[PDB]
């Protein structure tokens, strides 16, 4: 009980049933596509600018001499010095993505002043090197009491004859009060970098934070110190009431709320939330409020973003 | 098949010939069919007889091609092929064994196929993202359908889906006649008693049939065939391999 | 995981153990039964018919629970022993207590509570059997039940159970005249829906049986029809067949 | 690992199996109860059932004694196991004392029936939500309302099953004592909260109706279908 | 340098045809005659940088410049893994170049001549948009209350950012559409590419991934700089859990390499400027907390399945242009409870017409209808629930 | 590794603890708040009904009940625990005043029910986990007005002030700071009915709390709309 | 039961090319490189001529499909599937006859056993005792045997002796009589090397019977 359609069928399906001006109208409207895509064709490249500096800038006097001769030179950092068998030191290069080779350098002062093991530059044809390349609770009264009190007065315990440590994990908002702890050592979440870091910490309580290049880096780190570690012995875990109260109250004194707002209440009806949870809870309420198109958030608002955020009769 | 292929030519023909007629409806014009059936019953010939008779530009994706050992491949195939797709448009992207590449996706841990997961993510966009596919039609095949991901199964992505059931005994006689039409048949010969014989048997399962036929023919180096003959070979195809405890056959009254 | 135990919710609030033996009930042999204002029938396929097998037993899925009521059986052979022995004792039970037969909606409300008993209580697995029961009493003529595994009951004017119950249903709801179906029209009916549906060549005489409960003079009459009965029956669905074939032709 | 089990508890104190008992009532058949000064009126959708299946051996609505009447939302042999030992409990009830059952005691019952099922390890939860709807033996339309934890509460009208939350919120809106001043507005009303979820107000709709001191009523179809036409006129009248 | 919008041309608000869309299209076509006149007309009547071009390198070829030095020398990738130790000529602007700029190095001596701060990746320029699909927010039916927070998320920060001023709370930059499959997430999107001024960018968490060592982070770095050069920018990425699932200890290289774009990306979530991110999600579970932390992804947005005054709309929105028939009644379609998306909408009313066109019948009708949800839908038990 | 030493009410954890009973415990804190006081005029109990929709008539909600005409009992927790250990109580009250023709003490009573509580899984009761609910007896007696707090765990203390319930930990703070022994029954109503405002989600108005009081004289009782708003006129 | 041999027996009687290939070989670690190959060896086979794919140990790839909720089954599974569709797929092929041999084909997939593909379902039983008999005349062939051996018996004493455990009972006869320092065997030894073959595994716990 089906059939296949007819050309005629068909035809008349197409004429029959149309208001008088579908093919004027489809007709226009394809001129409009046609029209669009050659105005887009003949748009017409605006010339990208190449970056040259203004006129009266250019000297073409230093550009032609340094053409002729600066000898460009390629990047690699040395790898070892082999002893530099005191004379003919014989370094090792690890020219990247490209090849690892062996080196005299020359034209420089002294074999060992040159470079140990950071970045240089290898000439072209003779890989001589030239030149060496530049580069709250408890959670927080324990760490008081193993950090401020020896930071202004650690002599104590050598006074009472016990050896003052370092060395703190702040396994677990661990950023913001390792931060007001210390109110410094930023650090992101290899082997060079942390080379760096010794350097600028050797010339002045080390905030690591998330903790073979990796390898040769705790080789290096462990065999310098012997520091607050942040992985995700003092413990940080979410706050009780109090303090819950406490983080509302610090972070919704910057909004424009209404006189008086039960954060008890917040509190409890926020449990097992973390510091990021209550900032978007917060957040949430302000959204609320502008939504509703009131300037002065209330605690209704509030109340909504709680439910919207974080999340019957047999309880009560 | 007449159902499944009337159907099949509307979802592709139709709006490839005449788009005009879903203008007039004021309908979006289908974009997938997705046949599915179990084994033997035409999904893979209708396909061919499709790609025969359609002057559409015809693609064609079987198995896992598209499963590449580098990373980030897989995605990038797919969408160099709905690019060609797009260029020599009108286009008929058929595509066998989807269950291959796409089926219900993993919790990616250690043991999931995050490439082939994200690989048919990027098939899912370019079926159905921004900037719509005009003219590509796409045809794929599957065995299973109930492990394919429900994105795939979305209407939009699939805009048909075409169940292909084991013949009818009425199918089975019109196979026997299509297969058994280039064979030196002899009268007194009931291809009809033979597709009774013939329960439940799938297209496949009757080409074999008339393959067997023709080899017990060729057995006594003959020309002929016969109700013997079919039946024998009937009997050889079909060669069910049940259970013969009758305690475990008969647990169940 | 939610299924392993009778007594336990899922998440999404389904017994899966009892969905399990719902499914499960299409492995057994397929049963049907018809009401009609003349009587009610029931037909049965014998799912194996080894010619090892003696036919000692004049019935095999219908079973007499009592002078007025019949029904059929159709899922695991143990537990539908015991709850025709069962059914049996307890139309009895009603019989002594009241002297007059018991409503086979009654029958139906116990056996149904025993069975939701079965998937409440404690370390039993549901009885994995459905039932179709069909009856005659003073308070609505003849009637034909439902029973699932899960305890839960409806009252039937046709229906099927069992292997291909889809198509045997899908054919019923077709064919079946709502008001106006005779005993004879309701018997090749069934064999025309068991032809369709056993898809086992053709419908022999010995691989099935059908049972038939009518009234006749006040008295109660279940009757197993004879292999001769079923024959001819038969014959005469497969002339009707053949003269719709010629007629198309 | 917290669940699967009735007797065991979870860190917020959660019994999840009984929560579970309580989703699976959530899949059923909305059913409406409300109360009026002297009629208390029952509604429940039918869903619809094969041409080929009867109606009679299908029911929500359940007469627990001459004065108090019950509606379902849950698992269907769970009902009746949870109606059949109500009604022998309303006799007993009367024999123990010559007094005819209260609806707050019997719906106290079937509360106290389910809490001891949901007690123990062995046992499955009635996974069902009834409404008892009666008349005190002093004449007062009282209707309870109890859960599969073994909670019952006392409404003035309320809705189970499917479409709990929107015709709860739809009786909430337009519940007014205006609105059951008479014993013909507050049947207006429950047709009205209950074709927000049934299709056709006449094949989908089964209305009980309890007049005090007299036997419960099931409206015929008939009725139903007039009552149904005075709310569209009202309805296109106010339009 | 300021967004970069989309084109787009007005819309015809008669969506019948009738004379009023017909002069409304032809005034359109006689503006775009106009600018392809005017611009054939202007086109048709339209030493020292020589020697400048001279002492430049012929092929010159593009680098990335790395820590740069002195005055006159820096390090320079040459875009192939390898760098330089190369020297400046005066003709560069100087003062300007910046590491991870895209500078020009004559061929031979590699030596910096020009800065070209155009210089775009192929694959970031074609996923960056410039038409505009036609789905203004009219075309969405439901979802009311998403259309609203999306609004507050990416619109209300662009045309009055001084309510947020007024109460110091910054905007969120981040939102993520997370629900079944096809629900209106990526309509959603294309309604605020279509309605927004800010430069929008499609992308899809398969694409960032090339194969090529650290390609894939160097593709994030693009489409974020870009993203950044260009101000505002909306950023779609669509069906991220291709790049964002848990993230787990690898056993294999091409796994390392997918976290490490994955963490990329996160470091670029950190680079507030005004640049919003849209996230679209099927299964969000399997999406790391990482991402979903509350200060990278601010919003999440579920886009349930619709009700039964949703799907009512969503008919009418879709069944707008089709020739109903005064027999259909569009409540019993809806309120059947069944899950039914727009996507699925949409389904059924394209099988319905195509139903009446076999029929032969341009207008749909109840029958049709029915037949096109019964053959649309592909996929508890009776009586156990009443 | 928590996942072990709590699958059973019966299973000692390293710690030596129950972890089922603690967990129950926890379940408490899910019901309304309740706050029962001790003067030397009586004893005061004021709960926050939580009434979860209107059209629910609020003879309903028992979170204060009677038992016997000495003694009110106020409950947070699960409403079927409730119900079973009340039954408890008034059964052994009036089983006590049947045997010594007297009326069982406060203590007594509150004994009573925590000996119903105190058998978890012993197998000659039939309960088989703790009764997750908090009960409040405040009567009077001989040994004049006293209040006593039984926990699930079948502990039972006097408190001169005590408040249990979801805003317990917020409203045992202010009940420390507000108490001093010596008041009036209308100076603790009104304490009682500020810390209730004070953790309250609703404004407190009329309905939505419930005020019982029990002196040395009149029996239990509880106030009706009159005196709740006349109170809450000057609180 | 000698499908291996039978193989082999093609490879020296077939004139088109042959390509053996092992079951677990189409697998690989990388992702992708399975399906490779099995494209790679049809194409090939297709191309060059006339040729005979025999994947041995068909088992080790084609199983059931079934969900297989991780990765390397899923690679497995993708295995099969190009399997199937360079068996019988969009493009034809002509004249790329397959063999494949499995102990165990009721786990093969039902998709690869559907005529067109595999359209013969060859079973290797194990030796009757007329097959008894014919495999031990070939296997006493070449062989010096004694004029008292009564092979009627071992041949008719009904056992389970596959053609691989006949081989041996003929290998180790022969090897006894050489350390008994006899090129002619006799029915001692036979019966010997029969015993050692039948291996009647003993000491089953009896109360199973
Ligand atoms: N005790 C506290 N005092 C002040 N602010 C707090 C406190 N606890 C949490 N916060 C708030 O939490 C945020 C700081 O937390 P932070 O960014 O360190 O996250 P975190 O909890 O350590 O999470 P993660 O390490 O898993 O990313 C700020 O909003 C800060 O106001
Ligand atoms: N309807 C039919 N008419 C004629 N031949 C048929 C039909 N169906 C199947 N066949 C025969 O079956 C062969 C295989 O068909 P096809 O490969 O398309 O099946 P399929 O359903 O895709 O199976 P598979 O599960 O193996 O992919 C066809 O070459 C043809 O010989
Ligand atoms: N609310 C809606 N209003 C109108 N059309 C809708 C709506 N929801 C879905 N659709 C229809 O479905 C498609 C839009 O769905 P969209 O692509 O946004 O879904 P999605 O969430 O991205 O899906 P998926 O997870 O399958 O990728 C279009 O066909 C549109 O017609
Ligand atoms: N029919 C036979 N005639 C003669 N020798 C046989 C026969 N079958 C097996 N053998 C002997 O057994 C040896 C092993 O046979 P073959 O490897 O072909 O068996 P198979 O069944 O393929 O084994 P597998 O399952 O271990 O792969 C053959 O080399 C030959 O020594």
């Amino acid at each position: 009980p089906i059939r296949a359609l007819d050309e005629g069928d068909i035809a008349l399906l197409k004429t029959y049933g149309q208001s008088t001006y579908s093919r004027q109208i489809k007709q226009v409207e394809d001129d409009i596509q046609q029209l669009l895509k050659k105005i887009n064709e003949l748009t017409g490249i605006k010339e990208s600018d190449t970056g040259l500096a203004p006129p009266a800038l250019w000297d073409l006097a230093a550009d032609k001499q340094t053409l002729q001769s600066e000898q460009p030179l390629q990047v690699a950092r040395c790898t070892k010095i082999i002893n530099a068998d005191s004379e003919d030191p014989k370094y090792i290069i690890n020219v990247k993505q490209f090849a690892k080779f062996v080196v005299d350098l020359s034209d420089q002062v002294a074999p060992t002043d040159i470079e140990e093991g950071m970045r240089v530059g290898v000439d072209r044809n003779k890989y001589q090197i030239h030149i060496p390349l530049p580069p709250c609770k408890e959670q927080i009264e324990k760490l008081r009491e193993v950090v401020e009190t020896p930071l202004l007065h650690p002599e104590r315990f050598v006074n009472l004859g016990i050896e003052p440590p370092k060395g703190v994990l702040l396994f677990g908002g661990k950023t913001l009060c390792a931060r007001a702890v210390a109110n410094f050592i930023r650090v992101i979440g290899g082997a060079r970098m942390v080379r760096e870091l010794f350097e600028m910490a050797r010339t002045k309580l080390i905030f690591f934070d998330e903790i073979n290049e990796v390898q040769r880096t705790m080789l290096e780190l462990i065999n310098q110190l012997d520091v607050l570690m942040a992985t995700n012995k003092i413990e940080f875990s979410l706050p009780d009431l109090e303090g819950r109260t406490h983080i509302f109250k610090i972070h919704a004194r910057s909004m424009s709320v209404e006189r008086d707002i039960r954060f008890e209440l917040l509190a409890r009806l926020c449990p097992n939330s973390t510091g990021a949870e209550i900032r978007s809870v917060c957040t949430e309420a302000g959204m609320f409020a502008i939504r509703a198109r009131r300037k002065i958030a209330t605690e209704k608002d509030f109340l909504e973003a709680v439910n919207k955020v974080i999340k019957y009769m047999t309880y009560n | 098949l007449d159902k499944q292929i009337k159907e099949i030519k509307e979802v592709i023909e139709l709006p490839v010939k005449h788009p005009e007629l879903f203008e007039a409806l004021g309908i979006a014009q289908p974009k997938g069919v997705l046949l599915y059936g179990p084994p033997g019953t035409g999904k893979t010939l209708l396909a061919r007889a499709v790609a025969h008779h359609t002057d559409c530009t015809f693609i064609r994706v079987s198995g896992s091609e598209l499963v590449q050992k580098f990373i980030g491949e897989g995605a990038r195939m797919v969408r160099e092929l709905f690019v060609m797709a797009r260029e020599h448009a009108p286009s008929i992207i058929f595509m066998d064994e989807i269950d291959s590449i796409g089926s219900s996706r993993l919790e990616g841990g250690s043991g999931g196929d995050s490439e082939v997961q994200r690989t048919m993510l990027e098939l899912l966009n370019q079926l159905d993202g921004f900037e719509a596919t005009k003219n590509i039609k796409v045809i794929m095949a599957t065995n299973r359908i109930d492990i394919l991901d429900s994105a795939l199964l979305r209407p939009g992505r699939i805009d048909r889906k075409i169940e292909f059931p084991p013949p009818n005994e009425e199918a089975r006689l019109d196979i026997l006649k299509i297969h058994s039409r280039k064979m030196n048949l002899t009268r007194g010969i009931n291809l009809r008693k033979i597709a009774e014989l013939m329960p439940g048997a799938s297209g496949a399962e009757v080409k074999g049939v008339c393959t067997e036929a023709g080899m017990y023919a060729l057995r006594e180096r003959r020309v002929h065939v016969t109700q013997e003959d079919f039946e024998m070979a009937v009997a050889k195809v079909m060669q069910k391999d049940s259970e013969k405890n009758m305690s475990i056959k008969k647990l169940w009254k | 995981r939610y299924d392993s135990r009778t007594t336990i919710f899922s998440p999404e609030g389904r017994l899966y153990q009892v969905e399990y033996a719902m499914e499960a009930i299409g492995h057994a042999g397929t049963c049907l039964g018809i009401l009609a204002n003349d009587g009610v029938l029931l037909a049965a396929e014998r799912r194996n018919i080894h010619k090892l097998l003696d036919e000692v037993f004049f019935s095999e899925k219908i079973y007499k629970l009592n002078e007025d009521m019949a029904c059929s059986v159709a899922g695991i052979t143990s537990d539908a022993n015991v709850l025709t022995n069962e059914l049996r004792l307890i139309a009895q039970r009603y019989l002594l207590q009241y002297q007059e037969p018991i409503p086979c909606e009654q029958l139906v409300t116990a056996l149904c509570d025993i069975k939701q008993a079965y998937t409440q209580f404690g370390g039993k697995r549901p009885f994995g059997v459905s039932l179709l029961y069909i009856g005659w009493d003073k308070h609505y003529g003849f009637q034909l039940y439902q029973s699932d595994p899960s305890g839960n009951y409806g009252g039937w004017k046709a229906t099927c159970i069992g292997n291909n119950s889809a198509a045997a249903v899908s054919m019923l709801k077709q064919d079946y005249k709502e008001g106006e179906m005779t005993l004879k029209s309701a018997l090749a009916l069934a064999i025309k829906v068991l032809n369709k549906t056993m898809d086992v060549s053709k419908l022999s005489a010995e691989k099935v049986e059908i049972a038939t409960l009518t009234r006749e003079n006040g008295k109660t009459v279940i009757r197993v029809l004879k292999q001769k009965e079923v024959e001819q029956l038969i014959k005469k669905h497969e002339e009707e067949e053949a003269k719709a074939e010629r007629e198309k032709k | 690992s917290y669940d699967r089990a009735i007797t065991v508890f979870s860190p917020d104190g959660h019994l999840f199996q009984v929560e579970y008992a309580q989703e699976a009532v959530k899949k059923g058949s909305t059913a409406v109860g409300v109360r009026g000064r002297d009629i208390v009126v029952l509604g429940v959708e039918k869903k619809s059932v094969a041409k080929l299946q009867d109606e009679r051996t299908v029911r929500k609505i359940c007469a627990l004694d001459d004065n108090v009447c019950m509606a379902f939302a849950g698992l269907t042999a769970d009902a009746r196991i949870v109606i059949n030992r109500a009604r022998v409990e309303c006799q007993s009830h009367r024999l123990t004392v010559e007094d005819p059952v209260t609806v707050e005691y019997i719906t106290r019952y079937i509360a106290s029936l389910k809490q001891r099922y949901t007690q123990s390890n062995g046992r499955r939860p009635f996974g069902i939500s009834a409404l008892i709807v009666g008349f005190d033996f002093d004449g007062t339309p009282r209707l309870y309302q109890t859960d599969p934890s073994g909670t019952y509460h006392a409404w003035k009208a309320n809705a189970i099953g499917r479409g709990a939350k929107s015709v709860r919120e739809f009786l909430e809106k337009n519940y007014t004592d205006e609105a059951i001043e008479t014993d013909d507005l507050t049947i207006k009303l429950v047709i009205k909260a209950l074709l927000e979820v049934v299709q056709s107000g006449g094949k989908n709709i089964e209305l009980a109706v309890m007049r005090r001191d007299q036997s419960l009523k099931i409206l015929n179809p008939e009725e139903i279908e007039k009552y149904v036409a005075e709310i569209e006129k009202e309805k296109e009248e106010n339009e | 340098k300021g967004p970069d919008a989309a084109s787009k041309l007005p819309l015809v608000t008669p969506h019948t045809q009738c004379r009023l869309k017909l002069l409304k299209l032809e005034r359109i076509k006689d503006y775009l005659l106009m600018e392809e006149e005017f611009i054939r007309n202007q086109e048709q009547m339209k030493e020292e940088r020589s020697k400048v071009d001279d002492l430049r390198g012929t092929p010159m070829s593009v680098g990335t410049l790395e820590e740069i030095i002195d005055d006159n020398h820096a390090i320079v990738s040459t875009s192939v893994g390898s760098e330089h130790y190369v020297s400046i000529l005066s003709f560069v602007d100087k003062d300007l170049l910046e590491p991870g700029c895209s500078v020009l190095l004559n061929h031979k001596v590699h030596a910096v001549i020009g800065v070209l701060m155009d210089d775009t990746d192929p694959l970031v320029t074609v996923m960056k948009v410039e038409k505009a699909p036609q789905e203004t927010y009219a075309d969405i039916g439901g979802l009311d209350n998403q259309i609203q927070e999306i609004k507050e998320s990416v619109e209300l920060p662009l045309t009055h950012p001084e309510y947020y001023e007024e109460m110091g709370i910054k905007p969120p930059k981040g939102v993520i559409l997370y629900g079944p499959p096809g629900t209106g997430k990526t309509l959603l999107a294309k309604a605020v590419a279509n309605q927004t001024s800010a430069t929008f960018l499609r992308v899809v968490g398969s694409e960032l991934i090339q194969k090529y060592l650290g390609d894939g982070p160097k593709l994030v770095r693009e489409l974020f700089r870009v993203a950044e050069e260009h101000a505002p920018s909306i950023v779609f990425i669509d069906e991220i859990d291709a790049i964002g699932t848990k993230r787990y200890d690898s056993n294999s290289g091409g796994e390392r390499e997918i976290q490490r774009t994955m963490l990329e990306l996160l470091n670029q979530l950190d680079g507030f400027d005004d640049v919003k991110v849209i996230m679209a999600t099927n299964r969000i579970e399997t999406l790391d907390p990482a991402l979903i932390r509350p200060g990278r992804i601010d919003r999440k947005i579920e886009f349930p399945l619709p009700d039964e005054k949703t799907k009512k709309r969503i008919f009418q929105i879709h069944t707008s242009r089709m020739t109903l028939a005064d027999d259909v009644t569009l409540d019993d379609l809806i309120m059947a409870k069944d899950d039914l998306s727009g996507a699925d909408i949409k389904a059924i009313c394209t099988e319905a017409g195509l139903m009446a066109l076999r029929e032969r019948r341009m207008k749909v009708t109840n029958e049709d209808f029915k037949k096109s949800k019964e053959n649309v839908l592909y996929k508890t038990p009776e009586g156990l629930y009443l | 590794t928590r996942s072990e030493y709590d699958r059973g009410v019966n299973t000692f954890s390293p710690e030596g603890r129950l972890f089922q009973v603690e967990y129950a415990i926890e379940a408490i804190k899910l019901g309304s708040t309740a706050i029962g006081i001790q003067t030397s005029e009586g004893v005061c109990l004021a709960v926050e009904k939580r009434i979860t929709s209107p059209l629910m008539e609020p003879s309903s909600i028992e979170k204060i009940v009677e038992i016997d005409a000495h003694i009110g009992c106020a409950m947070s927790g699960l409403i079927a625990d409730a119900k079973t250990l009340i039954d408890k109580a008034r059964v052994e009250t009036q089983n006590h005043w049947f045997t010594y023709n007297e009326t069982m003490t406060v203590e007594s009573v509150t004994q009573a029910v925590s000996n119903l509580a105190l058998q978890f899984g012993e197998e000659d009761a039939a309960m088989s986990r703790p009764f997750g609910v908090a009960l409040l007896f405040g009567g009077v007696d001989e040994k004049g007005p006293q209040l006593f707090h039984m926990d699930p765990s079948g502990t039972f203390v006097q408190c001169d002030a005590r408040a249990i319930g979801s805003a317990s930990e917020g409203a045992q703070s202010s009940l420390q700071e507000v108490y001093h022994k010596s008041m009036t029954l209308k100076e603790a109503i009104k304490s009682s009915l500020i810390i209730l405002k004070q953790v309250m989600e609703e404004k407190l108005n009329a309905t939505n709390i419930e005020l019982a009081t029990v002196q040395p004289g009149q029996n239990f009782h509880m106030f009706t709309k009159e005196e709740l708003e006349e109170v809450i006129k000057d609180i | 039961c000698g499908k291996t041999m039978l193989a082999k027996a093609v490879a020296h009687h077939t004139t088109a090319a042959f390509i053996r290939v092992v079951g677990s070989e189409f697998v690989q670690k990388y992702l992708g490189e399975g399906p490779r190959m099995v494209r790679d060896v049809f194409r090939l086979a297709k191309e060059n001529a006339p040729a005979i794919i025999f994947i041995d140990e068909i088992d080790a790839i084609a199983t059931k499909r079934f969900d297989a909720q991780t990765g390397a089954d899923r690679e497995v599974q993708r295995i099969l599937l190009e399997l199937l569709n360079q068996m019988d797929g969009f493009d034809q092929n002509v004249n790329v006859k397959v063999i494949m041999a499995t102990n165990r084909a009721d786990t093969l997939d039902p998709a690869l056993l559907r005529p067109g593909r595999l359209d013969r379902k060859i079973e290797f039983p194990l030796p009757d005792r007329r097959q008894k008999r014919l495999i031990f005349s070939t296997i006493t062939s070449k062989m010096n045997l004694s004029e008292e051996v009564d092979l009627e018996d071992y041949v008719a004493r009904p056992d389970k002796i596959s053609g691989a455990d006949i081989n041996s009972i003929c290998q180790e006869s022969g090897m006894l009589a050489v350390r008994e320092n006899r090129y002619i065997v006799l029915a001692k030894d036979f019966e010997k090397a029969y015993k050692t073959v039948i291996k009647k595994d003993e000491q089953e716990h009896e109360f199973y019977k």
